[PDB]
């Protein structure tokens, strides 16, 4: 579009620098679901509400606490 | 380099390698202390 429309491939402006580097968060709007061990929906994405830390809530744990 | 690949809807990303030397050294002068230097030739990782 901008840097498509009719011209080079959408990569034609770069030099594609960002070797994509090793941590969770390169992905711009994955529905990252699927907390280890947990089928709820942690991420909205991980391009939004995580200036709020984590949740650090209780997810399973039972027998402990009994 | 500059790759041409032909489009896909999905982004994918390209995985190149540069093969180079990997060696080791491992050396144990005493009574179990294991010593070893790395050196990768031409992509180096040591300060």
């Amino acid at each position: 579009n901008g840097t498509g429309g009719a011209f080079e491939g959408g990569l034609f402006s770069p030099y594609l620098t960002t070797r994509l580097p090793g941590w969770a968060g390169v992905r711009q709007n994955v529905m990252g679901s699927t907390v280890d061990g947990r089928p709820v929906l942690p991420a909205n994405s991980s391009t939004m509400t995580y200036a709020t830390v984590g949740n650090s809530s209780l997810d399973s744990t039972a027998a402990a606490a009994a | 380099m500059t790759f041409e690949v032909d489009p896909m809807d999905e982004p994918t990303l390209l995985y190149l390698l540069f093969e180079v030397f990997d060696v080791v050294r491992v050396h144990q002068p005493h009574r179990g202390v294991i010593e070893a230097v790395y050196l990768r030739t031409p992509f180096s990782a040591g300060n």
